[PDB]
């Protein structure tokens, strides 16, 4: 609102705890998406790891384990996803240098953040998800759904998956007797995901719009600085060095109130964000439990 | 005096729990010197205009330009008791502080 | 531990949070001489007073409408529990639920409501095997030719002997005709063993 | 200064695609021009041909007339009443 | 001070190319971040000088006083603090020293130790990094740790091996879902005028602002009534217990409901009802209870004078604990069959 200026937060103070209130929502929407990963993620508290890679009745899930070849400790898959999302500012440190000089690129996360619009980085990093994903991925593979209602019972893949076509209403022995056509179209259909993944770019739209929304929330609040709400001028040290005391101060209580408006339907609006946000975690958080630490019949 | 009173400041109560429990402030470095640099001038003819005999006719009104020239406006505070010193777009004792 | 209704204890909080500062914005000077309205009508005359008092009807306008889209937000979260609440109490207490992690961690049992104040607590019966044994395990057997695969259990070995028990509890029996039954040849399945089948 | 950035603004611009009248003057006796909110002059000769401009309601001694005109090493810029005649040419 | 543009920022003597009628250059937000010096033809950057956000880790207050100072997105290696008594003064409190500066992705952490040893994250920092007050370093501090995502486990997976449990374990959780919250509502010429009589004229010029955050109001109380309702009065018949017998060797003493005390609830709903403390349960509240006394915590009486007002919930403690016994008696004596 002020901008480093000593005349003003002199009047904004008089307003009350509009600042305070705007904070609390802010830092509640902030311990509110750590809880929603914390609950999709970390559902086990056991980190499993996954067995020497062996004959899993001809079934490889190479495509989804965690490859130690590349960094970061992640599947092939992960590898591709992680590429399609471009996160705008992902809350890491950013050098000071970074911003003075070469203004001339796309740095708009400069601008931001010299007007008070910083991102938080998250609690759990990209590799603690990864490992929270092996962990419930190694589990299933080796465990079935044992693992999700107690402890963790092994059993062979091709006797773990007999059970699920059981669930479903097929008997044992249509399994057992086209155990290498299950296997071959099990390889088949994995193969068939990265290649959509990679061919339609479109395929994480979702996700990518999440981003973008944000990114645009904060370049359109930062585009409201230069908006003149009725007054003079929209820089508050030209409106100081041109009137009076007396007659700067109605000046600048329209561009607070303008100002203030624009905070309050930023803020407004992430909350109504957050609520969706929310709903997709609680529906996220309930389908991995019912997905993938069991078989539903939904 | 230290960062236990301020968060104790920010949260308006005398107990803390644990955690951050709220953002305490933001830094802010403040400067050390200044630097005003105008330009490099003379003097401004304001003689020309103010001391003058007999001036223009209301539909002949004279525009004199003004350029190159340090317009110090307090040596025509000393003159006559103006009848109405109005300005439209900035206040009157603020005109030496500003560039033209 | 008095933190175990820390969810039910904060709805209370938040809302006598809001209404504490909804007061304090009454004593906030909106650009005003003052936060009273008496003492702007005793020193300012009508029309210069209802520049000012115009000044505090927008600021607790803005104040009140803030207050008022905060509750309508958190109502939309309190009906969302609700609704959870509703669902969770019809299909864990008015029946058993074979949704995983719905009612509870584990293979749910029955569950028991408790009335809590602007709340509802659960109590999730749920079976939690333990003290499990490693055992040598088939996917069929092979006695006359012919491939018998287990009905509703899994065949186990005990180093020696083979039986047949069911899956979340260890009770072996002797492999018999009705508790297994034939499909195909033994030229099928990949781990098949040779044993014995009582008749 | 501007720079990588996109900006809006609302001024007297020249519309794209819009019919501009070529003259190839030669044959004298031409009208002048109207003056509509502002003109668009554009010339590719090399022989310091165009060299100044006027400007005027009426053209003639009762109004008032700008008279711009270019010379090799000065330029001149006049408010008078000059009485334009029918063909102002430079001698 | 170039030329009347006042303002705080660092010259960097950028390579930014003007033109002869060209001296300022703006931002988006159209603030001047390059100007041309008046005397010398050179441009210089207007850059924001050291900016960002302080977090102050604090344990209990009641545990200790030592508190830890985080600079979110500052490095440590490029200015902790860096001021002498001269400089900054929204805090004026600095920590120079003293082995504890750490450089996190989410910023420089002063105050804390970090150590090798992993943990669970008991005061979340960012980037997997949490803070925690332990007392085996004994002197006790805070330390700072990479969070422990839980035991590590292997399974020993075999292509003819499996695991089948011999005994088992009754376990009963708990899990607390909020129902409704407060239903509250506001006077508007009470609370923006308060019994004046030049004001409330001018409110009326407004609209119906009012009328608008009247029905608000008044949607969420018929809302908090509606989701009370669907949830425990999902039956229609109010089971009655029979006499307490040998129910095969369970016990329901615990949430059957007690006639020994009053409201007729069990001693489970007994301890949930003291445990959360209701600021205004909405009841009837005498005018002599206000009036003198006020050196208490009365907070409630300082709203209901403006306008603000707590009204009470349709359905009371004791019809809920009814309908609870309902559903409790109908399910240990029909089990899942009258739900249906």
């Amino acid at each position: 609102i002020c901008g480093d200026s000593t005349e003003c937060s002199n009047l904004l103070l008089q307003y009350g705890s509009f600042c305070t209130q705007l904070k609390r929502a802010l830092t509640g929407i902030a311990v509110e998406q750590d809880k929603n990963t914390q609950e999709v993620f970390a559902q086990v508290k056991q980190i499993y790891k996954t067995p020497p890679i062996k004959y899993f009745g001809g079934f490889n899930f190479s495509q989804i384990l965690p490859d130690p070849s590349k960094p970061s400790k992640r599947s092939p898959i992960e590898d591709l996803l992680f590429n399609k999302v471009t996160l705008a500012d992902a809350g890491f440190i950013k050098q000071y240098g970074d911003c003075l000089g070469d203004i001339a690129a796309r740095d708009l996360i400069c601008a931001q953040k010299f007007n008070g619009l910083t991102v938080l980085p998250p609690l759990l990093t990209d590799e603690m998800i990864a490992q929270y994903t092996s962990a419930l991925l190694a589990g299933t593979i080796t465990s079935g759904w044992t693992f999700g209602a107690g402890p963790a019972l092994q059993i062979p893949f091709p006797m773990q998956m007999a059970y699920r076509f059981n669930g479903i209403g097929v008997t044992q022995n249509v399994l057992y007797e086209n155990q290498k056509l299950i296997a071959n179209q099990f390889n088949s259909a994995i193969g068939k995901i990265q290649d959509s993944l990679s061919s339609t770019p479109s395929a994480l739209g979702k996700l990518q719009d999440v981003v973008n929304h944000n990114a645009q929330a904060l370049n359109t609040l930062v585009k409201q600085l230069s908006s003149k709400f009725g007054a003079i001028s929209s820089v508050l040290n030209d409106i100081l060095s041109r009137l009076d005391p007396p007659e700067a101060e109605v000046q600048i209580d329209r561009l607070i109130t303008g100002r203030l408006q624009s905070l309050q339907t930023y803020v407004t609006q992430q909350l109504i964000r957050a609520a969706e946000i929310r709903a997709s975690a609680n529906l996220a958080a309930t389908k991995m439990s019912e997905c993938v630490l069991g078989q539903s019949k939904r | 005096l230290d960062p236990l009173s301020e968060t104790k400041c920010t949260l308006k109560s005398f107990t803390v729990e644990k955690g951050i429990y709220q953002t305490s402030n933001f830094r802010v470095q403040p400067t050390e010197s200044i630097v005003r640099f105008p330009n490099i001038t003379n003097l401004c003819p304001f003689h020309e205009v103010f001391n003058a005999t007999t001036f223009a006719s209301v539909y002949a009104w004279n525009r004199k330009r003004i350029s190159n020239c340090v317009a110090d406006y307090s040596v025509i505070y000393n003159f006559a008791p103006f009848f109405a010193f109005k300005c439209y777009g900035v206040s009157p004792t603020k005109l030496n502080d500003l560039c033209f | 531990t008095p933190s175990a209704l820390g969810k039910l204890q904060d709805v209370v909080n938040h809302n006598a949070q809001a209404l504490n500062t909804l007061v304090k914005q009454l004593s906030s000077k909106f650009g005003a001489i003052s936060s009273v309205l008496n003492d702007i009508l005793s020193r300012l005359d009508p029309p210069e007073a209802e520049v000012q008092i115009d000044r505090l009807i927008t600021g607790r306008l803005q104040s009140l409408q803030t207050y008022v889209t905060q509750q309508l937000i958190r109502a939309a979260e309190i009906r969302a529990s609700a609704n959870l609440a509703a669902t969770k109490m019809s299909e864990c207490v008015l029946g058993q639920s074979k949704r995983v992690d719905f009612c509870g961690k584990g293979y749910h049992l029955m569950s028991f409501p408790q009335s809590a104040p602007h709340g509802v607590v659960f109590l999730h019966v749920t079976y939690v095997p333990a003290q499990e044994k490693n055992f040598t395990t088939a996917p069929a057997i092979c006695h006359d030719g012919k491939a018998h695969f287990p009905r509703e259990g899994v065949f186990v070995s005990n180093g020696t002997h083979w039986f047949v028990t069911q899956r979340n509890f260890y009770e072996p029996q002797i492999i018999t005709t009705d508790n297994t039954f034939v499909s195909g040849n033994c030229d099928v399945v990949i781990g098949i063993v040779n044993n014995t089948v009582y008749d | 200064f501007r720079s990588s950035v996109l900006h809006s603004t609302h001024d007297l611009f020249l519309p794209f695609f819009s019919n501009v009248t070529w003259f190839h003057a030669k044959r004298f006796d031409n009208p002048a021009l109207p003056f509509n909110d502002g003109v668009y002059f554009a010339s590719t000769e090399k022989s310091n041909i165009i060299r100044g401009w006027i400007f005027g309601t009426t053209l003639d001694s009762k109004t008032q007339s700008l008279l711009i005109v270019n010379n090799a090493t000065n330029v001149v810029i006049k408010v008078c009443e000059f009485q334009f005649c029918n063909d102002p040419f430079l001698d | 001070n170039f030329n009347g543009l006042t303002g705080t920022g660092v010259l960097t003597e950028s390579n930014k190319k003007f033109l002869p009628f060209q001296q300022f250059g703006r931002d988006i937000a159209d603030t001047t971040d390059a100007v041309r010096d008046p005397q010398t033809l050179e441009i210089l950057d207007i850059t924001p000088c050291s900016f960002g956000g302080v977090s102050v880790i604090t344990p209990g207050t009641n545990t200790s006083n030592q508190v830890a100072v985080l600079y979110q997105g500052v490095n440590c290696t490029e200015v902790p603090v860096a001021i002498h008594a001269d400089q900054l003064t929204p805090t004026w409190r600095v920590y120079s020293t003293g082995s504890n500066v750490f450089q996190t992705r989410a910023g420089c952490l002063i105050g804390a130790e970090y150590v090798n040893n992993s943990y669970e994250c008991d005061i979340p920092i960012g980037a997997g990094i949490c803070a925690s007050y332990q007392t085996q370093t004994a002197s006790q501090s805070i330390i700072a740790y990479t969070m422990s995502l839980g035991a590590e486990n292997s399974v020993a997976y075999s292509n003819n091996s499996i695991a089948i449990p011999t005994n088992f374990t009754i376990s009963v959780t708990t899990e607390i879902l909020p129902v409704s919250m407060t239903k509250t509502s506001v006077d508007c010429t009470m609370y923006i005028c308060g019994d004046s009589t030049e004001c409330s004229n001018l409110l009326l010029q407004y609209g119906s602002f009012c009328t608008q955050l009247k029905r608000a109001l008044t949607g969420i109380a018929v809302e908090q009534d509606k989701n009370t309702q669907e949830v425990f009065a999902q039956v229609k018949q109010i089971y009655k217990t029979p006499p307490i017998k040998y129910f095969g060797g369970f016990n329901f003493s615990q949430i059957l409901p007690d006639p020994s005390k009053p409201s007729k609830r069990s001693p489970i709903e007994d301890l949930l009802f003291n445990k959360v403390t209701l600021a205004d349960a909405g009841f009837i509240k005498q005018y002599g209870d206000c009036l003198g006394d006020i050196a208490a915590r009365d907070l409630i009486c300082a709203q209901k004078f403006n306008g603000l007002t707590v009204l009470p919930p349709l359905l009371t403690d004791e019809m809920i604990a009814q309908y609870t016994s309902a559903l409790l008696a109908g399910t240990i004596t029909s089990g899942w069959t009258f739900g249906a």
